[PDB]
């Protein structure tokens, strides 16, 4: 739920194998992230109703927003001039305004209704300026070493 | 010219037999069972029926060993009357001999001992050349990889001591089979075209036969220029497909870009490779590659075509091109980029210059490794 | 028993470098000399 | 870039020959 | 050399004869199973 | 019959151990370190054939000055069946003999004998004599010393590990690596973090792994098979965590710096994982390795891994996965298949792509066998997000287009790819004139 | 066959006309050196034995 895949792998080894595909305890944070490998978002959505222990249901929680922080991203750096059958629809909020303070908080420039640019430009970099001085003394370095006694 | 020990048409039945589908021909079985009671090879009719559960015909094997039995004593007779006697030639015809009947006779171990006893008493160049070529013979029949080498090499220090040139181009044809063989198919195309006037070998194929093998291969190992001054113009080529429409249309339809008429010579061409001895192993291969080759040949000439324009030259479907378009793909082998939503197959083609700055860089990279690992191991 | 292992630590430096030095010293005037 | 590599090749060889010549200068000396 | 020992190799237990060990090329495509090329032209024609 | 040539391989040896003797007396006295590792080169070769009766000659011979490593050495040995050919082997004479040994050429006994006690399943004395060793090489403080030192710890390491005690040992590792840092050597300070990173991995404690790897440079100078095994351990770090593309270059490095000839283990292990973090990269791996004699028959699995990953057919990468899994986790790599499985689509997007310059979401939907085009949408777009693919959505018309073809030369890349080679190839060439060496007035 | 420069375009009915150096005489000479001076590094390791 932190965004921490690495730490989550670097504990999944230190645990025995049979545990992992037998306890069914631990058997939720591995099947949950390998349906977040998968893509796989609505899985991991109305997966919550299934649960080992109530203790977590609290950062079911933190998990939701942090895959939805991560759709924001895929999004943002993904596609062309939003769409995606209507922001809501793919962001899995029950009601059409819960994405509005959401979208505020990242940097969207809040188009059309349900229609946000991401600006995947990247301000395409076209300029070139030769830069020389580098150049220069890269060559003036090759005829050094290539001169002085060795 | 040489004998025609081992009937290779041998081989090419029993290869036959051995498909499922044509395991139950009542004609080619009767075919088979003539040969062998024609040549009385006991040990091949042993094997043949051990192989195909196929019940024993006890009464005729009994004559047919009995009559074995006989040549061979007989043979061995004739040996200790000259050895006795006689000296050389006469002692050298009879080791022949014996080597020969028991090569006929389908014995391997027998006549491949007999072979190499009457080479290590043979001392004529002709007859040790003579000697080598009937070894890579019979090793060609058991398709026996390590003695085909063997004699390969041996016949090359031969030759290379100096030999009548007829030789050499056996040489050649034998060498050509063998690259069929093993999916060389680029040498397979050179040594076949160049002795396509020289073919003596009349004990391995029909002249027919040698041609069809040189135009099938050189049509996937030679490029378009090479292929129209080797294959379309030459004199032979030309003369001798006048009996044979199918292969000469084959060819022709590539050549001319007649596609559809093409596709429709390959189809029957997978099969006549499927139910060859020497093919079949590369059947799936040689097609594929030469769909790679022909689509590669119409998308030569269009910076753009439409996929409905490429079904209409192909004379196949849409789905079908498309599915076969993306594969090759895939397999990294073809230049160019669908796109479905219009369906347009606009080339990519890569630059030179690129390609020629990338070639420099992984081959500079590898000789840099080698002269470091080199640099380092002076001291350890 | 007093700073010896710092003065011994330090030689072993200068020695290093100064073994080196003598090396590549040999070898110059090795050319200079042909 | 391929002047570099050609001269580093080549004063490589020149190495090893020298090395070559040192331990057969040795081996003639033990 | 610098023989790494430390690093096992594999166990020669099965050790199983080689099935066919044909030596030309390989290659990946020859995994894949067709459908006898000339049969797909075949259906096509049928289908058109 | 066979004892005379026994007896006369015996004698051949103990010359050839008196003259690694002499090229470290040699090494010691001429103020050049590097010339004992010409005394370290056959050290394989002389344990793959070492025998009883040489190495009591040779420590008979040898240590003249009988001293209590003597009376330590001796007792293991077992003593001559009733010989009486005896020709005494008295590699010191005179003055030789009563001088002290050097520390060098000690060291270089007990190596030897350590290895002899490895190489008999007798691990109990063998760790009892290293330990003397490794308290006598600590107490001394030499150059030569220290590139024995070297081989030291490695034997020290291996006989740690064939008496499952490794962790015992990780602090010596460390102080050990903190006075080399410290004291300025190459060979000792690259052995030390290889073995100190083989302890982390033995016990799969991959955090601290990671923060000592990168906290730590290794030293330029090193040998092939020291960057070779960092090159591994590092690769095999990454690829635990979530890096890929770096794990794969490293390691097609260490393979490629990797000995020529010996090592089939070491090369089976890199290319094990390198199969695997290819494939969990999306690409496909060359089919050729697999065919070569020395990896064919250790990597069945990995074949019908990719014969599957190819086809996706997770009845298939079932079938594999279950029959060859305690293999899998014998490898150590169980937990990166694991990684896969739920990864196969990626092959088949990245497929698309390069096959195509602009598909519908729905044509991609029917070509992955997938659920509604939504499915597939996502994980295109989490693909792209990635950046396995160069690509961009638009679903206003319902299909992803590929990004065009950049020219790479106009750009300033080729420049700077040729002026790095430049630099390595004038490197090279300094260094060979510097190697060179011209005693013929020595 | 090479008569002539240029590629067609279908559907749209176009043929377009240009003029291209397909290769630059340049990069093969370097390229075909790397292959000699890699069998050289081949040949001085088969004499870099002698020094063992």
């Amino acid at each position: 739920s932190q965004n921490r895949v690495a730490e989550f792998h670097t504990e999944l080894e230190r645990l025995p194998a049979k545990d992992i595909q037998t306890n069914v305890y631990i058997k939720h944070p591995v099947s949950l992230e390998q349906y977040l490998m998968e893509g796989s978002y609505n899985k991991v959505f109305l997966a919550k109703g299934n649960i080992p222990a109530e203790s977590y249901t609290f950062f079911i929680d933190i998990l939701l927003d942090t895959i939805r922080d991560e759709i924001a991203g895929c999004i943002e750096k993904a596609y062309e001039k939003i769409l995606f059958t209507e922001a809501t629809r793919i962001l899995f909020f029950n009601t059409p305004k819960k994405m509005t303070d959401y979208a505020k908080k990242r940097g969207w420039v809040l188009g059309p209704n349900n229609y946000y640019s991401f600006a995947s430009q990247q301000q395409k970099p076209e300029d070139t300026t030769i830069p020389s001085t580098e150049l220069a003394k890269q060559v003036i370095e090759y005829a050094r070493q290539l001169e002085m006694i060795v | 010219g040489l004998p025609k020990n081992p009937d290779l048409r041998i081989a090419q039945l029993r290869f036959l037999l051995s498909l499922p589908e044509h395991r139950g021909d009542a004609a080619v079985r009767d075919e088979l069972m003539a040969a062998v009671r024609d040549n009385n090879m006991a040990p091949y009719y042993e094997a043949l029926c051990k192989s195909l559960d196929w019940q024993i015909d006890v009464d005729l094997l009994n004559k047919m060993k009995k009559a074995n039995e006989d040549e061979l004593k007989r043979l061995d007779e004739e040996l200790e009357d000259a050895e006795k006697n006689l000296g050389e030639s006469e002692i050298r015809d009879a080791m022949m001999a014996k080597a020969e009947y028991l090569c006929r006779i389908g014995d391997k171990e027998g006549a491949l001992t007999a072979f190499r006893k009457t080479y290590d008493k043979t001392v004529a160049l002709g007859h040790r050349l003579d000697i080598v070529f009937y070894l890579l013979r019979i090793g060609l029949f058991y398709m026996d990889n390590d003695l085909i080498t063997r004699n390969t090499e041996k016949a090359k220090s031969l030759i290379e001591e100096g030999g009548d040139w007829d030789r050499r181009n056996r040489l050649k044809v034998y060498q050509g089979l063998y690259c069929v063989a093993i999916r060389d198919f680029k040498q397979a195309a050179e040594l076949f075209l160049d002795t396509v006037s020289t073919f003596t070998s009349y004990e391995l194929m029909d002249y027919k036969t040698f041609v069809t093998y040189t135009v099938y291969v050189s049509m996937i190992a030679l490029e378009r220029p090479d292929l129209r001054e080797k294959v379309i113009k030459g004199a032979e080529i030309l003369e001798v497909l006048h009996s044979l429409p199918a292969v000469r249309q084959y060819l022709f339809s590539l050549y001319e870009c007649r596609y559809s008429v093409f596709f429709q010579s390959l189809a029957v061409v997978e099969q006549e490779m499927k139910k060859d001895w020497l093919f079949a192993p590369h059947y799936r291969y040689y097609v594929r590659e030469m769909r790679i080759h022909a689509y590669s040949q119409l998308l030569e000439s269009y910076r753009s075509l439409t996929l409905g324009y490429m079904a209409e030259a192909f004379g196949v479907g849409v789905e079908f091109i498309d599915q076969e378009l993306s594969r090759f793909i895939a397999a990294g082998r073809l230049h160019c980029k669908i796109d479905k939503v219009n369906e347009i197959v606009e080339t990519n083609r890569p630059d030179s210059k690129n390609w020629q700055y990338q070639e420099t860089i992984k081959k500079g990279d590898l000789l840099l490794n080698r002269v470091q690992k080199l640099s380092r191991v002076i001291n350890m | 028993s007093g700073l010896r292992q710092y003065y011994l630590s330090k030689i072993e430096e200068l020695q290093l470098i100064v073994n080196d030095k003598s090396q590549n010293l040999r070898r110059l005037q090795a050319q200079r000399n042909e | 870039y391929l002047a570099s590599l050609i001269r580093s090749v080549v004063a490589l060889h020149n190495l090893i020959n020298n090395k070559i010549a040192n331990r057969d200068a040795e081996k003639k000396e033990g | 050399d610098d023989e790494f020992e430390e690093f096992p190799a594999e166990d020669w237990a099965g050790l199983d004869e080689d099935e066919d060990a044909h030596v030309w090329e390989d290659n990946w495509d020859d995994d894949n199973v067709e459908d006898d090329f000339s049969n797909q032209l075949r259906a096509e024609l049928e289908k058109h | 019959a066979a004892e005379h040539s026994q007896r006369e391989l015996d004698t051949v040896t103990l010359e050839d151990i008196k003259e690694h003797v002499k090229q470290l007396e040699k090494a010691v006295s001429g103020k050049e370190p590097r010339f004992v590792l010409r005394a370290l080169r056959m050290l394989p070769s002389t344990s793959r054939r070492l025998n009883h009766y040489v190495l009591y000659k040779a420590v008979q011979g040898f240590f003249t000055s009988n001293n209590a490593t003597r009376d330590f050495l001796l007792p293991f040995l077992e003593e001559p069946m009733d010989t009486e050919a005896d020709l005494q082997f008295r590699p010191r004479t005179g003055k030789a003999a009563s001088t002290p040994l050097l520390p060098e050429v000690e060291a270089y006994l007990q190596l030897l004998v350590v290895i002899f006690m490895m190489n008999s399943k007798r691990y109990k004395e063998a760790q009892k004599i290293s330990d003397d060793l490794m308290q006598k090489i600590s107490t001394q403080n030499r150059r030569a010393l220290d590139l024995v030192a070297a081989k030291c710890y490695y034997y020290h390491a291996r006989v740690y590990e064939f008496l499952d005690k490794l962790d015992v040992v990780r602090s010596f590792l460390h102080a050990r690596l903190r006075t080399a840092t410290l004291r300025h050597d190459a060979d000792g300070q690259a052995t030390l973090l290889n073995l100190l990173l083989r302890n982390y991995l033995h016990y799969s404690l991959y955090d601290q792994a990671e923060k000592l790897v990168s906290k730590s440079v290794f030293p330029e100078q090193a040998n092939n098979n020291e960057w070779a095994r960092y090159l591994y351990y590092t690769g095999r770090i990454k690829a635990i965590q979530l890096e890929y593309s770096e794990a794969r270059r490293t390691m097609t490095n260490a393979l490629r710096k990797a000995p020529q000839h010996t090592a089939v283990g070491f090369k089976q292990t890199v290319h094990k994982l390198l199969i695997v973090v290819e494939l969990l990269l999306g690409e496909i791996p060359d089919r050729l390795q697999f065919r070569q004699p020395s990896l064919k028959r250790s990597l069945m699995p990995y074949f019908l891994l990719t014969q599957a990953v190819r086809t996706g057919n997770l009845a298939k990468f079932n079938q594999v996965l279950d029959q060859f899994g305690e293999k899998f986790q014998a490898d150590g790599t169980y937990t990166l298949i694991i990684r896969l499985r739920h990864n196969v689509i990626k092959t088949g997007v990245r497929m698309i792509s390069l096959s195509y310059s602009r598909i519908s979401l729905a044509d991609i939907a029917q070509k992955l066998q997938l659920d509604s085009p939504e499915d597939a949408e996502f994980i295109v777009a989490k693909a792209i997000r990635d950046g396995v693919i160069e690509a961009s959505i638009n679903h206003e018309k319902g299909y992803v287009q590929s990004k065009e073809m950049i020219d790479i030369y106009s750009t300033r890349e080729p420049q700077l790819a040729f002026h790095q080679r430049i630099s390595f190839c004038l490197d090279i060439h300094n260094m060979s004139v510097k190697a060179m060496r011209f005693p013929p007035k020595s | 066959d090479k008569k002539f420069h240029g590629i067609l375009d279908q559907g749209e009915g176009v043929l377009i006309i240009f003029d291209e150096p397909p290769v630059d005489k340049t990069y093969e000479a370097a390229l075909e050196t790397i292959q000699n001076m890699s069998k050289v590094v081949d040949s001085l390791y088969n004499k870099a034995k002698k020094l063992t």
